[PDB]
């Protein structure tokens, strides 16, 4: 179907066929061979260069070669900056660029090629959708939603765009705002709407609005593939790992973790209350949207299986017995940190991102009446010297109706039955 | 921004390569 040979290079079709078998039988380096060849003979040709940046592409997979790929990168630019390159050709290799360039995390460089597409092809709307994609990927969520503005005030009814539309202003509290976008965009069927991302966050705007068709979406989620259940709606997920809301530490196996958390819990105790008394600005406000109401503060250790060393200062002895854990220090899908919520506060059901962690929870400072805490369908409390533990990746919910304030100290472990290797492996979130 | 207690970013994980 694509054009990809202009005037000279229909006139050496024949060599750029014999280069471009030799890429598809698997043989990559005598085709890189080939290839290299033919652009040093026909130095402009565009055909043989986008075959020497595909050679360099299979290469960089088959050497699992961040570098060989930085090549490919390169030559795919180059393509573009040869004379009469055909557009069927030039939209190729600028967008495998770019999809190479975020395989690298190189997310400006994705941008700026992104960027260059839409200049060269302002009538496709597909790349101005990849445009707002390359936007949201470094977090710049207001120049997507322009992108997607743009889309949407000439082709409406674009399923693509409405959903990412409709993510953008949930992510920014426009809740009922989300809702007509995400579910619209979902009900398109248009490629890139089935995904997991639109599911979740359109349940749950529906549930903070107090509609209560949210489930049924989850349920539609759950038998599309997106989510292990309605009620476990993680996104990053080890499949197969044991499921269920609440956890006894034997069921954990991590029962010397939990002796020495209630052992010692009036140290971390009192050294989470000294943060709160002389260094109180070492609490950071809650900061992901997921209050109704109320004030919540996390006072972070480790995050990402790393110890953030200023605040070790400030609890120097929490710090270093945990340091004894690696079940929880190591994991890089989880945190260490105080947490102090006052009343007043409600907390939306909410889902944490992975089922690869479970959450210990300590408490520290318990008001006796109060405070609890929804995991799936089982409502706890908390006990002052006492670990509760559940998996965050099930809807759970709290609400602090105390007279006073709760201090807890929460302790992420990876999921017991993750191997040493995927401990290792998994990347960090 | 990262995914803490919840699942609010478009992605969750940086991304490195191979
Ligand atoms: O709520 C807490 O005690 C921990 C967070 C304190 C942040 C400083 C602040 O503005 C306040 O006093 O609220
Ligand atoms: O700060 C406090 O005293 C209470 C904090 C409860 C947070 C529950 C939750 O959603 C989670 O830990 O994932
Ligand atoms: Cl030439
Ligand atoms: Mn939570």
């Amino acid at each position: 179907k694509p054009k990809l040979l202009n005037k000279f290079d229909k006139t050496i079709k024949a060599e750029l066929d014999a280069a471009e078998k030799l890429r598809k039988r698997g043989k990559i380096e005598e085709a890189v061979n080939a290839f290299k060849e033919l652009v040093r003979k026909y130095p402009q040709s565009p055909r043989a260069r986008y075959g020497k940046a595909q050679c360099e592409d299979d290469l960089a997979e088959k050497r699992r070669s961040n570098e060989v790929l930085r090549g490919a990168i390169e030559t795919y630019q180059e393509v573009a900056s040869l004379p009469d390159v055909p557009a069927d050709l030039l939209k190729l290799s600028l967008k495998r660029r770019s999809d190479r360039q975020q395989f690298l995390g190189h997310m400006r460089g994705s941008l700026l090629t992104l960027q260059r597409l839409v200049q060269l092809f302002p009538n496709d709307t597909s790349l101005k959708n990849d445009l707002g994609v390359g936007y949201l990927l470094i977090g710049d969520n207001d120049n997507a939603k322009k992108v997607y503005e743009e889309v949407l005030s000439v082709t409406p009814n674009d399923g693509f765009a409405k959903v990412h539309y409709g993510f953008i202003l949930k992510a920014q509290n426009k809740i009922a705002e989300s809702i007509p976008y995400l579910k619209e965009g979902i009900e398109s069927g248009d490629p890139g709407t089935d995904d997991g991302r639109f599911y979740f966050h359109l349940g749950d705007a529906m549930q903070r609005v107090g509609n209560k068709e949210a489930y049924k979406w989850y349920e539609l989620g759950h038998k599309r593939g997106h989510f292990a259940s309605v009620w476990q709606r993680s996104l990053y997920n080890v499949n197969g790992l044991k499921a269920q809301p609440w956890w006894t530490p034997k069921e954990t196996g991590y029962t010397e973790l939990v002796k020495s958390l209630e052992r010692n819990w009036k140290l971390i105790r009192d050294e989470g209350l000294a943060v709160m008394d002389k260094a109180k600005g070492l609490f950071l406000p809650e900061d992901e949207n997921l209050r109704e109401k109320g004030d919540w503060s996390q006072f972070t250790l480790w995050q990402q299986g790393r110890r953030n060393e200023n605040a070790c200062k400030g609890a120097p002895k929490t710090c270093t017995l945990l340091e004894k854990f690696p079940e929880t220090t190591g994991c890089r899908r989880g945190q260490i940190k105080y947490s102090i919520m006052h009343p007043g506060t409600h907390v939306w059901p909410h889902t944490g991102p992975t089922n690869c962690r479970l959450r210990m929870h300590l408490g520290l400072v318990i008001p006796k009446e109060g405070c609890k805490i929804r995991c799936a369908n089982e409502t706890k409390t908390w006990e002052e010297g006492k670990v509760l533990i559940f998996d965050d990746s099930f809807e759970h919910e709290v609400w602090q109706d105390a007279s006073s304030f709760q201090l807890i100290f929460i302790v992420d472990v990876w999921h017991p039955e993750l191997t040493p290797q995927q401990r290792r492996s998994l990347p960090a979130i | 921004g990262k995914c803490k207690d919840g699942l609010g970013e478009y992605t969750c994980t940086s991304l490195e390569g191979f």
